[PDB]
RNA sequence: UAAUAGCGCCGCAAUUCAUGCUGCUUGCAGCCUCUGAAUUUUGUUAAAUGAGGGUUAGUUUGACUGUAUAAAUACAGUCUUGCUUUCUGACCCUGGUAGCUGCUCACCCUGAUGCUGCUGUCAAUAGACAGGAUAGGUGCGCUCCCAGCAAUAAGGGCGCGGAUG
């Protein structure tokens, strides 16, 4: 899985584009509204928030009774493909971002009934804390997964009071019997964690988009002839009245690669025109660096095509293509204020003709394990032995070839690791260590790896302070000057990713290792929470400033979109990206040090 | 709003000739504010710092609805009546 | 001898604002002080102007209950019922209820209550001569306003029937 | 006249190290010459930072083939398209005319993450004219400090009218 996106803008007549802003601002986008809304409303809602998987067919099922609708009529089929498969993702998407929810929440309510003190854990146990510590190292004898099976499967008080004095320590046993406001702190900490998971399962449904705002000029209507009789109406009146009056219609993703045909204009240039929609024709204007894909595009369809469909499309270097429009400044009509924009999706490793045949490989056994699983059923209905030939079908087309560039992978010394630590203050710090022998071959901190370039991440600093007051000093203005630094942001993460990556192929690295940071921007701010109640007893308020600069620094700590970033150039070059756990307390050095032996450790079973 | 449209519509809400301030004229005041306002809401749709302004006049009229109802229900009847809310 | 504080018993239908404020000035205690003593913060002198943002929860009252030795339920009754609207401001007041017995009732704070079910009169949102809006129930060292040196008491006689 | 003091950032030093340099003694010895790392430590006659607003389908970072090259990388050949961003420059400006509309002000006091702060000329009014990014303060900025204003933070005071459930 190395999948990239290009992008490119689509040059046409006024009529051409006229045409495509009807067709979706005024008939898909309406009907993906409707999808969503019926998606929301459907009986089974409870049953699917309960697991995480939305059925495979049902947003199809409520689908074709509403192609045939009044409003929305007169779209082509890979269109209304189009919004089933963006409503299919939005709630496959909202269905496991909630049950995951729920899951820590289950966790977190079972380790607070689990953390006692020692002097709840004697008092509880009815024995001295001496047979605890005991018992709990006789149990820890006989991995905190098996502790918990261990607790939820016993009745007995003194055996789950020694998994509770075991996993209060983490499977340590800590003979230190003092610091009980540690553990009051840490109980309280569970419990602002288990009350913050509780504000978040309350959130709203999949929205959907209002491009017409005839909820918003109803609204004002009511709201101004006539009056409100409670607070709680009007309160909902002025919160329909302040919000954000989208304008840009849903994109169209075509998960079909050949759903996009593609041509060469009579001047040369690239011309792409999708299923359903071919009397109109859209040129491509992209950038020479990303030329060689959609030359590569077109010559891919028209291999397949001298081949008379001997080529499987699905080993093509196009996965698939959302066709967006993005934000013009000024005015006139949308579409042409707005720029079309395809965003095609290229799976980077089928570039060259080894890469390819890795592609086909896992292809390859995905789908000839698809058909097993397919062969076992009985059940032998028409469209599924429809399915059952089209997978052979794809197995024999897979085996051949296209003519690709070649290039001999990337043969890795698989005892050089790469360590990386991410914190704060260093937001990288790279370690090429040697597994074999411990000593590190190379150290790199985020002056090194930013070379000719460290003056970015001081001006990503000075300057995202500088926009945070310029917001500030706007908002009170209502101007809509807001300016952020992401982009600056995304840029230095993309350097430092380009940096590590270079590093390992210097030192012919055969991993990159990154911590598992888990839920960070989540335990600091439970665990400034705790503090401030102590030190602020009663005033919220101070509980809200005290730590405020650390807080909101950890919020815009963008360790995921880095990590992200380097597992995508890793990807791209064939690095085998590992986890490991990047230590508590040391040097950033030390971190990764430790942090890449331990993966390695790990790593060897 | 206009000085010489707050005069004539505190004589045309008047009690009396010195009534500057009654629940009455208040409401006439907010009433008549987002009358104008409305169709200004009407072409500039990006106007935030109007869309503040709307919204605090609907809640003062709305409050100052509520007291005259709950002090005299006849009066606010009328009220209501005369300015069509 | 056992450990002991200046106690004040509560009136029928005070305020808790009211209250604390007597109990306070009888032990020559401050808001900040109060909440410490009490181990809630300054929660307390949030209470003394009748911000219930997070109504007065049972712990919260059974830790002053601790302290100014008054039965929660007793203290309860004098926040509002649950249900009932209560408006922060203005802080109003009855005269012939204040000449009666010195003090503030929360039943006069209700959104409902604009009549003394005993006394036939609209209570007073401000002062009735110099029109000065009342402190925070609390703060009322004694019943006079505090612009115009005007006893509570007397206000009865200005305040409509 | 004032910007004291604090905080962040750069540099300049000084020290100790190596991820450096040297040496083979090949993991040890030294050294801080470069490169860096960690402190503290000053703001030099200065080093480096540097935040008023804008303007290019801008240039470069590109693909394939062959050679040297293990490869990077270089060279040679063929092709080339304009997407979305980050800098560095250069240049322009410090806006006008119309409308529609929001907020804030009886009058005080304190004073906010409040506003303002450039050069010259004419005034020295409160404003024009020319210029102009060096633009109050510290090497550079700040929500910090100075100065003026402060109704448009918040709080308190407080006059007369209307309302006063
Ligand atoms: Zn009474
Ligand atoms: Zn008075």
């Amino acid at each position: 899985a190395s999948q990239i996106t290009i992008q490119a803008r689509l040059i046409s007549f006024e009529s051409n584009r006229q045409q495509l802003w009807k067709l979706m601002a005024d008939l898909n986008t309406p009907l993906i509204n409707e999808l969503l809304c019926q998606l929301g409303q459907h009986p089974d809602f409870e049953k699917w928030q309960q697991k995480g998987k939305l059925p495979s067919t049902v947003v199809s099922q409520l689908c074709q009774p509403l192609k045939t609708d009044p409003r929305f009529a007169g779209q082509p089929s890979r269109l209304y493909m189009s919004a089933i498969h963006i409503v299919d993702y939005i709630y496959k998407s909202w269905l496991a971002i909630q049950k995951r929810l729920q899951q820590q929440l289950d966790g977190k309510t079972r380790w607070l009934e689990m953390l006692n003190s020692d002097a709840e854990l004697v008092e509880l146990s009815g024995d001295t804390l001496e047979a605890i510590r005991v018992k709990a190292a006789e149990i820890l004898a006989i991995l905190s997964k098996t502790l918990f099976d261990a607790y939820q499967e016993t009745e007995d008080i003194k055996s789950r009071s020694a998994i509770s004095y075991l996993l209060k320590n983490g499977c340590k046993l800590t003979d230190k019997e003092e610091d009980s406001e540690k553990f009051a702190k840490r109980r309280r900490q569970v419990e602002i964690q288990i009350q913050r998971l509780t504000e978040k399962l309350i959130s709203r449904m999949p929205k959907g988009r209002d491009l017409t705002n005839a909820k918003w000029l109803e609204t004002l209507l009511t709201a101004t002839t006539t009056v409100a009789e409670d607070n709680a109406q009007a309160k909902r009146w002025q919160d329909i009245l302040l919000t954000r009056s989208s304008s840009l219609p849903f994109p169209l993703v075509f998960e079909t690669n050949e759903d996009m045909v593609w041509s060469k204009n009579q001047k040369g240039r690239l011309c792409v025109h999708f299923n359903g929609l071919s009397d109109l024709i859209f040129e491509v204007y992209c950038g020479n660096r990303q030329l060689h894909w959609f030359q590569r595009f077109l010559e891919d369809q028209q291999t397949k095509r001298k081949s008379k469909n001997q080529h499987s499309s699905g080993l093509f270097t196009l996965r698939n293509g959302h066709l967006v429009w993005l934000e013009g400044e000024g005015k006139g009509e949308p579409w042409n204020l707005h720029h079309l924009t395809l965003y095609c999706c290229v799976d980077n490793r089928l570039w060259t003709e080894e890469g390819t045949e890795i592609v086909r490989q896992e292809k390859a056994d995905e789908i000839t394990k698809f058909i097993t699983n397919m062969k076992k059923k009985s059940d032998l209905s028409d469209t599924q032995q429809a399915l059952i030939q089209r997978k052979q079908s794809t197995l024999t087309r897979i085996n051949n070839s296209f003519e690709r560039p070649s290039q001999p992978l990337y043969q890795g010394q698989s005892h050089i690791l790469v360590g990386v630590s991410l914190g704060l203050e260093k937001p990288a710090t790279v370690a090429v260590v040697d597994a074999i022998a411990n000593k590190v071959l190379a150290y790199r901190s985020i002056k090194q790896l930013l070379g000719d370039n460290y003056e970015l991440l001081n001006r990503q600093r000075r300057q995202q302070q500088y926009l945070s007051h310029e917001r500030h000093k706007a908002q009170k203005n209502f101007s809509p000057n807001q300016f952020g630094a992401s982009e600056l942001g995304q840029h230095i993460d993309r350097l430092l990713a380009k940096a590590i990556v270079a590093l390992a192929r210097t030192y012919k690295a055969g991993s990159i290792v990154l911590p598992k940071l888990g839920d960070m921007r989540e335990v600091v701010q439970s665990e400034i929470q705790a503090i401030a109640e102590q030190k602020f007893p009663g005033y919220i308020e101070g509980q809200q400033k005290y730590a405020k600069q650390y807080r909101v620094n950890v919020h815009r700590w963008s360790y995921g979109r880095l990590i992200q970033s380097i597992q995508s150039k890793a990807a791209q070059t064939g690095i085998v990206i590992e986890e490991g756990k990047q230590p508590i307390r040391g040097s950033p050095h030390d971190k990764a040090k430790e942090l890449a032996l331990s993966a390695y450790n790990l790593r060897l079973t | 709003l206009s000085t010489e449209a707050t005069a004539k519509i505190v004589s045309e809400f008047g009690r009396d000739a010195n009534d500057t301030g009654s629940t009455e004229v208040q409401v006439a005041l907010l009433t008549a504010q987002i009358n104008h306002l409305q169709g200004h809401f009407a072409e500039h749709k990006k106007d935030h710092h109007s869309r503040r302004g709307l919204l605090r006049m609907v809640s003062q009229r709305r409050k100052l609805l509520d007291y005259l109802k709950r002090k005299d229900v006849a009066r606010y009847t009328q009220l209501i009546e005369r300015l069509g809310l | 001898v056992k450990p002991w504080l200046f106690l004040i018993k509560p009136y029928e239908g005070e305020s808790l604002s009211h209250f604390l404020g007597r109990f306070r000035r009888a032990n020559h205690l401050s808001a900040s002080g109060l909440g410490t003593l009490a181990g809630i913060g300054a929660i307390v002198a949030r209470w003394e102007r009748f911000h219930f943002n997070p109504r007065p929860s049972q712990q919260e009252l059974e830790a002053i209950a601790s302290v100014v030795e008054v039965d929660a339920q007793r203290l309860a009754q004098m926040l509002p019922p649950a249900g009932v609207g209560m408006q922060h401001e203005p802080i109003r007041l009855c005269g012939a209820c204040y000449a009666e017995s010195p003090c503030h009732r929360i039943e006069w704070q209700y959104k409902s209550v604009w009549k003394c079910d005993r006394h036939q009169l609209k209570i007073l949102a401000k002062c009735p001569n110099c029109q000065a809006p009342f402190k925070m129930p609390a703060l009322w060292e004694d019943g006079c306003c505090h612009r115009c040196r005007m006893p509570f008491a007397e206000m009865a006689k200005l305040q409509k029937v």
